[PDB]
């Protein structure tokens, strides 16, 4: 009836707490993870995770890296990880739609670098807005 | 006059350690998918190894200025890479850590991609990511060929000196070397000194009848920007812990 999750980021770790169920946001999809899974590994894209200990919801945004799932335990490793409470739900919208906007104007230009910094800038915000408003299809 | 110079030793000591955990993983993934892939044969854009042209060279400095000439031996080592990539005929961009080391070169004509406040004294993963992110930029867009860094590292038990070392393209042998080598920190008398050890990986390797989830080319690909900071911020914890003992030895000296 439990799993310990953590979360790992290169300096620290972000997240250490048992739970009932964990949704990861691998590249192919949202994983679902209950107790007794068998042993898997997983990229993860930049997006959110959501982790219930007991019957409510916490959302993580998650900046890309890999999961390990073996013997209910779920070892997550990323570049970087922000708890959804932290997130102020009006500004990640705002956020959002800059970043949104500011990639289309880096797309109609020339420049493969501002192309790549925007992109990397939206996809952060996506996975804030994510985690801050708990809907994946944005 | 304070022993509060030995709480930044432990503050430092402690995020040290608490970066080990996702090197140890790294490590364990990495492992595993050698059994899959052979890395030298995997084409991925971070290995890319395209005929170099011209080179990014991310220069680590601090921006309090009381350390000798911790800074100073930065920037002039970081002069003279870039005198030999010019006579190379090599193209290069700066990116610099430390405000007045962008004025100091900004003001020589040297072109700059990027600045960021000085090195802090305990240098965070976001503070590596940003770096990361902006050098990724240049190496993957392909406007540089090779990203270098230059930074303060202790290299005796008790001397540091500036490094040249090569961050991208990945190397294979780098991703097939385990984070082996970890250092503590520790002051003795009035000087700051480091100790590094071997130590074998405390966990063990993944199992037989692990499912991968994607590919294990896919999966390798999705570790390459971990591993990558990785790198990135162990050489920012070198530098701050070499800045540390700068800014001891300069108190001392008065």
């Amino acid at each position: 009836m439990v799993m310990t999750v953590r979360v790992i980021a290169p300096d620290k770790t972000v997240w250490d707490a048992p739970a009932e169920e964990v949704i990861l946001p691998s590249t192919t999809g949202q994983l679902g993870i209950l107790s007794n899974h068998a042993p898997l590994l997983t990229a993860l894209e930049t997006g959110v995770m959501r982790v219930r200990q007991d019957r409510e919801w916490v959302a993580i945004a998650l900046m890309g890296g890999f999961a390990e799932v073996e013997n209910n335990e779920v070892t997550i490793l990323v570049n970087g990880a922000e708890r959804g409470d932290t997130i102020d739900l009006e500004k990640a919208k705002a956020e959002f739609a800059a970043a949104q906007a500011a990639l289309a104007q880096a797309e109609q230009g020339e420049s493969k670098q501002a192309k790549i910094q925007a992109t990397q800038a939206f996809r952060r915000a996506r996975a804030r807005l994510q985690a801050a408003g708990g809907v994946v299809e944005i | 006059m304070r022993l509060v110079a030995a709480a930044k030793v432990a503050a430092a000591q402690e995020q040290v350690m608490a970066s080990r955990p996702f090197a140890d993983r790294l490590a364990q993934v990495l492992y595993s998918l050698q059994t899959r892939l052979r890395f030298e044969d995997v084409d991925l854009p971070l290995l890319a190894k395209r005929p170099v042209k011209t080179v990014a060279l991310l220069v680590v400095t601090g921006d309090r200025g009381l350390c000798g000439g911790y800074n100073t031996n930065v920037i002039r080592r970081a002069k003279e890479r870039l005198q030999e990539l010019e006579a190379e005929g090599l193209k290069y961009t700066l990116v610099i850590v430390g405000r007045k080391a962008a004025q100091y070169f900004q003001r020589r004509d040297y072109p700059i991609d990027a600045v960021y406040s000085g090195l802090e004294q305990i240098p965070s993963a976001s503070e590596a990511g940003q770096i990361a992110s902006e050098l990724l930029s240049l190496f993957l867009s392909e406007t540089v060929d090779r990203v270098e860094l230059i930074y303060t590292k202790f290299v005796s038990l008790i001397s540091s000196k500036p490094v040249v070392q090569t961050l991208l393209p990945l190397d294979p042998q780098g991703l097939e070397t385990a984070d082996d080598e970890i250092f503590r920190l520790t002051t003795r008398g009035s000087h700051l000194e480091v100790n590094r050890e071997k130590v074998t990986s405390t966990l063990p390797a993944l199992p037989s009848d692990m499912i991968f989830e994607q590919d294990p080319l896919q999966i390798l690909d999705a570790l390459l920007p971990l591993y990558l900071n990785n790198q990135l911020l162990r050489a920012l914890q070198e530098a701050a812990a070499s800045e540390l003992a700068a800014r001891m030895t300069a108190m001392n000296n008065a």
